[PDB]
């Protein structure tokens, strides 16, 4: 039932491959939020109907404060919309960049929240898969948001052999060719962890065949100025044997996390 | 860029849409969508 016309278009948001973001408001309700604009011919001539058509059945069908929300999509004669959340922070990789390393207090929260949504996430069997900085946005009060869905999976049944995410990101079994489960998200929190605290993820090399090497190891090695609690939780989140890692829900009780998290959680209708 | 979507008006206007959040579920998600099938075909 919606169309462009819906919608006055304020600003870009984010240029992109395919790919563009805007700040947007709806008019009959005056609510700010923003809209992908997506071109038909380019996405089809690059094959990535289904590809694009996943993410959308995904992130639609997700509702929670630390996941950027898709409240609805429509499409005219040359373009697909989606209507999403307006993260009036931005992009948290450049926030990450800006500060060079974030704070313990900053890195928990996020840490929190992340595992609350990437525990959301699990519940229903969806992995994420490719958890980094680039994929996280900032909420009003700087909370994150879960932006990008690209890689992810629902999984009910089958374990999954797609090898994705990003390079230094990649959990042992993945780079291994074996089998891989929901416990990669875990995997990838704990990269994402010290390189919140750290500024560089853990296994950074010249090469491709360096970095799989210093991984499949875990060839980790913590810069002296972290706390114990922070390593703690590192080292439980970045372990080899996928059942060994900690559950995101051991994420969010440890002790590191709630001495340090300042999380807030928005407004809720009613 | 018209007056809403900078400086001062959009934060004002981002605040009161965070304190005061809508029924986004009925008034966005009750309405239609296109079929995930239909998305490439004709609109
Ligand atoms: C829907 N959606 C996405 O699907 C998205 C998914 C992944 C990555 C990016 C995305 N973009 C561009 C989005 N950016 C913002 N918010 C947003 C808010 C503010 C800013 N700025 C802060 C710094 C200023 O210099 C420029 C404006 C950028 C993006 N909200 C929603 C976005």
């Amino acid at each position: 039932k919606f169309t462009i016309d819906d919608f006055d278009i304020g600003r870009p948001l984010g240029k992109g491959k395919f790919g563009n973001v805007y700040l947007a408001r709806e008019k009959q309700n005056k609510f700010i939020m923003a809209l992908k604009v997506l071109f038909k011919s380019q996405l089809e001539k690059e094959g990535v109907e289904h590809q694009l058509r996943r993410e959308i059945e995904i992130q639609s069908h997700l509702r929670h404060p630390n996941i950027l929300r898709m409240y609805n999509y429509f499409h005219d004669r040359k373009r697909i919309y989606l209507m999403l959340e307006f993260a009036p922070r931005g992009e948290l990789y450049k926030e990450l960049q800006k500060h060079g390393r974030f704070d313990e207090q900053r890195s928990a929260t996020f840490m929190e929240e992340l595992a609350d949504a990437l525990h959301y996430c699990h519940e229903r069997k969806v992995i994420h898969r490719d958890i980094k900085p680039e994929n996280l946005l900032m909420g009003y009060k700087g909370e994150l948001k879960i932006a990008d869905f690209g890689w992810s999976v629902h999984a009910p049944s089958l374990r999954r052999r797609t090898m994705c995410g990003t390079l230094d990101y990649l959990p042992p079994e993945m780079i291994e060719g074996k089998t891989h489960d929901e416990k990669v998200d875990l995997w990838c929190a704990g990269v994402l962890c010290y390189e919140f605290l750290v500024g560089m993820p853990p296994f950074d090399s010249p090469s491709h065949t360096e970095t799989h090497r210093r991984i499949v190891n875990v060839d980790l090695k913590f810069p002296p100025f972290l706390s114990d609690g922070s390593k703690d939780l590192i080292s439980k989140l970045l372990r080899y044997h996928p059942p060994q890692r900690l559950p995101l829900k051991g994420v969010m009780e440890h002790p590191w996390v709630k001495a340090n998290s300042r999380r807030v959680l928005p407004p809720v209708y009613q | 860029i018209p007056a809403w979507a900078s400086g001062n008006l959009l934060t004002q206007a981002i605040r009161q849409q965070y304190y005061k959040p809508i029924d986004v579920d009925r008034m966005y998600g009750t309405i239609d969508s296109p079929k995930l099938e239909e998305l490439f075909n004709k609109s």
